[PDB]
């Protein structure tokens, strides 16, 4: 908005403006290791308890 | 039948069956048919491979 001035010499014009916004990028990252007797065992096939 | 035996042909086959490698990834490019049943599977496969939730990737791993 603007405000109507009479003293004013010239009247003030209307206001718009253009804003650009830029949108951030963050990555994250977690490592897990895992032993190969779990990932074999897997693999493999039960049969006794 | 008349004696028992010392193995299980059974169990050999299935502790095999688990160490032979993972197959070729065929495309072919003459069929459209054949073509896109298997980029379906193309497209599978990565969300299989890549996608943490899943125990899937895990197991390709």
């Amino acid at each position: 908005p603007t405000i109507a001035h009479g003293d004013g010499r010239r009247p003030s014009k209307q206001r718009t403006f253009i804003v650009v916004k830029n949108c951030h990028k963050h990555h994250i990252s977690t490592e897990m290791e895992l032993s190969m007797l779990d990932l074999e065992i897997l693999h493999s096939i039960p049969e006794t308890p | 039948m008349k004696v028992q035996g010392s193995v299980d042909r059974r169990r050999l086959q299935r502790r095999i069956a688990g160490l032979l490698p993972p197959p070729a990834r065929r495309l072919n490019i003459s069929r459209g048919s054949e073509f896109t049943r298997d980029v379906r599977g193309l497209v599978e496969e990565h969300a299989q491979a890549s996608s943490l939730s899943a125990a899937a990737v895990w197991r390709a791993g």
